[PDB]
RNA sequence: GUGGGAGAGGGUGGUGGAAUUCCCGGAGUAGCGGUGAAAUGCGCAGAUACCGGGAGGAACGCCGAUGGCGAAGGCAGCCACCUGGUCCACCCGUGACGCUGAGGCGCGAAAGCGUGGGGAGCAAACCGGAUUAGAUACCCGGGUAGUCCACGCCCUAAACGAUGCGCGCUAGGUCUCUGGGUCUCCUGGGGGCCGAAGCUAACGCGUUAAGCGCGCCGCCUGGGGAGUACGGCCGCAAGGC
């Protein structure tokens, strides 16, 4: 089992997903706006990102996970109430990072993003 | 005949034997293209920003040389040719420019 | 370069021949030829076992060295480049310093008077042969052995070449000319460079005659036959296949995978070709 | 914090001092604007021209993840 | 590129009097040299058009000079293109 | 030329949007000639937070 | 001529990282994706999310900007090699060698075409889902040419500053690039801004003229028909002139 660890926050315009991992990076439990009650545009919200982030913690704790680093990838409207509720979920929250991938001008994006 | 300065990055994990042999092959090759060495700054290991060759550690040489303009590019090929050789960057010598 | 023609006759209009540029010397090494018995696709039974075959121009077989590790460490000079009627490629005449002369399939870029050699100690340059294990990953190479000391099989044809994608254990991983990804024993000799005459493919034969010179007799469609003869035979006045298209032997000829299921040779085949 | 002041007389042609150079990037590794560098026009060119060379050498990072 | 010695080499050869720098014959031979180098540059890289532009400007200039030289002094004109292997 | 005053607006829009603590850096107009101003306007004001402070 | 500069100017070879997709392995589980909202789509045959490894193509973030370079089209990771243009300073040389330019020749964005490569992302056509009275669209999930390289064609454009080129003469103010100097300034060449005089139908222009003059070229002569038809020339075609 594991106690020290880390948690990945996937923050997008349509949803927010979190995965709690072990320090080696292989996940332990995951959750997302979908996972609790919510379909469609509702998952895209801050309030939803909250329960997801919590259900992620509350299921981390059932394994004994205590200490976790938050690594953040996305730009969500659920991004804020996610990191927030993690600190407030009863987790050691030992650090906070933002890893969001960005290209150095890579492949041309879809018409939507032009 | 112009002044360039080669920068070679080699394998961190090499033998004294291995390292010496590459350092030989290098010194060798330079002679063959008509490179005359005007200096060496060799810094040994000196670790990195990112993992060249999946390896945080890296081994740096460097040489300020004088060789015929025409022959330089081939040299850099002949340098990279080695399994251990990792970067090779040659740069023409340009008199320093300072700020405040 | 593909020499073209003015159309002073109907066939001459589209016909094209090679440039024979890289060719230096025009009669073969007398010691190195040997006659090629022409079969006409008949086997020892007398029977045609391969159709539409025969009547080509007479040829002498030029003996080629597909081993090369035969002579390790002894350098050789390139004496000439010659036309070989038995293969798409061109052959290089080597004068070894030993005094012994051999032929090899000429890689692209060989010039006469170049020095080539074979073995582990060998510089990595066009025309030299090393076991694969000493060949830098990402280099393109040809005339590759498949199993060690068994002779070069892969990548001999004009323009072909195969590339080294990485090593794994006692094997290196090659991408064959087809696009197949095959594990191949490290101990196997390959020779650096691509096969020459990459222009071969651009040749337009141009008339029926030319095919006949190359020993290729007219091919007849199953459609143009009768039911005794062929699956597609018969039907009154010019018909569509009328069942899944098949070979004269009755096996399906579009898509039906034919390589043997259980072949021990897999487990070395990483990925099939291609696109 | 204009970094050309906070530092001293130095040559930015030489690409090898990761010391002198690394002050010139934001935490993330992004080359710093002219506002922050306190560099002139002509200078800023000779700067990043050499910075990149070093990033290629492996001495400077291309990027870093943002910490809170 | 052409190096100062190479230039001077030619320059001193075509100079009318010992100290000559300008002087149509010299100017010509200067262009001529940079031309023929460019030609060979082009024979190799055929895909370089911008540089080609220059060649035409150079060739153009050489022409003007040559003409002017011709309508002042023939002879000294006919002396140069033969000495320079020019005007085919 | 009477469209000066679109530039003038949009530069100013940016020059004030720049001086914030914090500003956006991401928030222009979708026309071109107007966006030069707002982003290069957000420039001075983001540079003037450096100078002085 | 001598001596110096700046720059994404062009051509060839090489090389670096970020990211997308696909593939192998691990770890893990009930949804993921997507919109205004949805659906198609993907997912217990184990996806999305996360970790490690590999393949591959394309484009080069921060620097970076109203900035720079080019005659125009246009040009951007970094390295070298080959190469054009252009600026400064010295007042050394030549002695009007000049400007322009019908035809000609070369270049000429994208799309398109031929041959052979290449194909990750994107994406005409195309197939679905929606919205709709319908929706041959806008939005969504797919997807082929094409987009990339070589070579050869094509020769068009809001190819625009809708301003042909060269020289001279006519307030300044301002900030910016890059040279030079007895360095606050002074001064040469680019780039913008407000503006004397003057111009203009007005808008506006204005030492980067649309001012005031000279040289030369190109074009205009009501709208539609029409950049059509006929002829000619060019192109593989499209189609151009
Ligand atoms: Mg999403
Ligand atoms: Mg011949
Ligand atoms: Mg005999
Ligand atoms: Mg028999
Ligand atoms: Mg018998
Ligand atoms: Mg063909
Ligand atoms: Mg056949
Ligand atoms: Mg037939
Ligand atoms: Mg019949
Ligand atoms: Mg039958
Ligand atoms: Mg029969
Ligand atoms: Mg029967
Ligand atoms: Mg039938
Ligand atoms: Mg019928
Ligand atoms: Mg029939
Ligand atoms: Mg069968
Ligand atoms: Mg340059
Ligand atoms: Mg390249
Ligand atoms: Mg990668
Ligand atoms: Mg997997
Ligand atoms: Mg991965
Ligand atoms: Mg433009
Ligand atoms: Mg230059
Ligand atoms: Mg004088
Ligand atoms: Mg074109
Ligand atoms: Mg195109
Ligand atoms: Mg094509
Ligand atoms: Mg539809
Ligand atoms: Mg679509
Ligand atoms: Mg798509
Ligand atoms: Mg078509
Ligand atoms: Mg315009
Ligand atoms: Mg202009
Ligand atoms: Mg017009
Ligand atoms: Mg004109
Ligand atoms: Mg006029
Ligand atoms: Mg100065
Ligand atoms: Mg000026
Ligand atoms: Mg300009
Ligand atoms: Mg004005
Ligand atoms: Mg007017
Ligand atoms: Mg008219
Ligand atoms: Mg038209
Ligand atoms: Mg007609």
């Amino acid at each position: 089992q594991v106690a020290s660890g880390r948690a990945y926050i996937h923050a997008s315009y349509n949803n927010t997903i979190v995965t709690i991992t072990d320090p080696d990076g292989n996940p332990i439990t995951w959750s997302s706006g979908g996972v609790i009650g919510y379909k469609g545009s509702r998952k895209g919200t801050p309030y939803a990102a909250q329960l997801a982030a919590l259900d992620a913690a509350k299921k981390a704790m059932a394994y004994g996970m205590q200490s976790v680093d938050v690594i953040v990838r996305g730009t969500g409207a659920g991004r804020e109430q996610a990191i927030r509720a993690l600190q407030a979920s009863g987790l050691q929250v030992k650090s906070i990072v933002d890893d969001t991938p960005v290209p150095h001008n890579g492949c041309r994006p879809k018409k939507k993003f032009r | 005949m112009r002044r360039y300065e080669v920068n070679i990055v080699l394998n961190p994990n090499l033998d004294q034997s291995q390292l010496a042999l590459e350092k030989e092959i290098i010194q060798r090759a330079l002679e063959n293209y008509g490179a005359r060495v005007e200096k060496v700054e060799e810094l040994g290991l000196r670790r990195l920003a990112y993992p060249i060759a999946k390896d945080p550690q890296g081994y740096f040489l460097w040489y300020q040389v004088e060789m015929p303009e025409d022959r330089v590019n081939d040299l850099a090929r002949e340098l990279r040719i080695r399994d251990n050789v990792r970067r090779v960057m040659v740069v023409k010598s340009q008199e320093p420019f300072l700020a405040n | 370069a593909v020499k073209k023609f003015k159309p002073y006759t109907p066939s001459r209009r589209f016909m094209t021949v090679a440039d024979f540029s890289e060719i230096t010397k025009t009669e073969p090494e007398k010691s190195l030829v040997k006659p090629l018995k022409k079969t006409g696709g008949r086997n020892n039974q007398g029977r045609i076992t391969v159709r539409f075959r025969g009547g080509g121009h007479k040829r002498l077989y030029r003996i080629i060295d597909f081993k090369r590790w035969d002579k390790v460490g002894i350098p050789a000079k390139v004496a000439a480049i010659e036309y070989d009627p038995n293969r798409s490629a061109r052959i290089a005449l080597l004068h070894y310093v030993d005094g012994e002369k051999r032929y090899i399939i000429a890689p692209d870029g060989l010039q006469v008077g170049q020095q080539v050699v074979a073995g582990p100690d060998a510089p990595i340059q066009v025309g030299n042969a090393l076991p694969l294990r000493f060949i830098p990953v990402g280099t393109v190479v040809h005339a590759v052995e498949l199993e060690p000391k068994k002779g070069a099989k892969l990548a001999r044809a004009a323009g072909t070449s195969a590339q080294i994608q990485g090593r794994e254990g006692d094997y290196v991983i090659l991408r064959l000319p087809s696009g197949e990804l095959r594990k191949v024993h490290g101990e196997c000799y390959a020779t650096v460079g691509a096969v020459g005459n990459a222009d071969h493919k651009n040749i337009v034969l141009g008339k029926a005659g030319r095919s006949r010179w190359l020993g290729r007799r007219p091919h007849v469609r199953g459609a143009a036959m009768n039911p005794v003869d062929h699956p597609h035979g018969g039907g009154e006045g010019r018909a569509p296949r009328g069942r899944p298209p098949a070979s004269p032997w009755g096996w399906q000829t579009k898509g039906l995978k034919t390589r043997k299921r259980r072949k021990p040779s897999s487990r070395f085949i990483i990925a099939r070709r291609k696109k | 914090a204009k970094v050309k002041a906070t530092l001293g007389e130095f040559d930015l042609r030489d690409y090898r001092n990761v010391e002198v150079l690394k002050r010139f990037l934001s935490e993330t590794g992004k080359i710093l604007p002219r506002r922050r560098t306190g560099l002139s026009a002509k200078e800023q060119r000779i700067l990043a021209k050499t910075i990149k060379r070093a990033r290629i050498l492996g001495l400077l990072p291309f990027t870093e993840k943002l910490v809170r | 590129p052409i190096t100062k010695e190479e230039k001077q080499k030619v320059i001193q050869e075509f100079a009318r009097f010992p100290g000559d720098t300008g002087s149509t014959e010299v100017q010509v031979a200067l262009l001529t040299l940079r031309i023929n180098r460019l030609s060979e540059h082009l024979k190799v890289h055929k895909k370089d058009h911008h540089s080609h532009r220059g060649l035409l400007m150079m060739v153009g200039q050489r022409r003007r000079l040559l003409r002017y030289l011709q309508r002042e002094d023939p002879e000294r004109y006919r002396a140069l293109i033969e000495k320079l292997g020019i005007r085919g | 030329r009477q469209k000066r005053d679109r530039l003038e607006r949009a530069h100013q829009r940016g020059y004030q949007a720049g001086i914030a603590g914090r500003s956006k850096e991401m928030c222009p107009y979708q026309t071109l000639n107007q966006r030069s101003q707002w982003l290069g306007g957000w420039r001075e004001a983001m540079a003037d937070r450096v100078v002085m402070a």
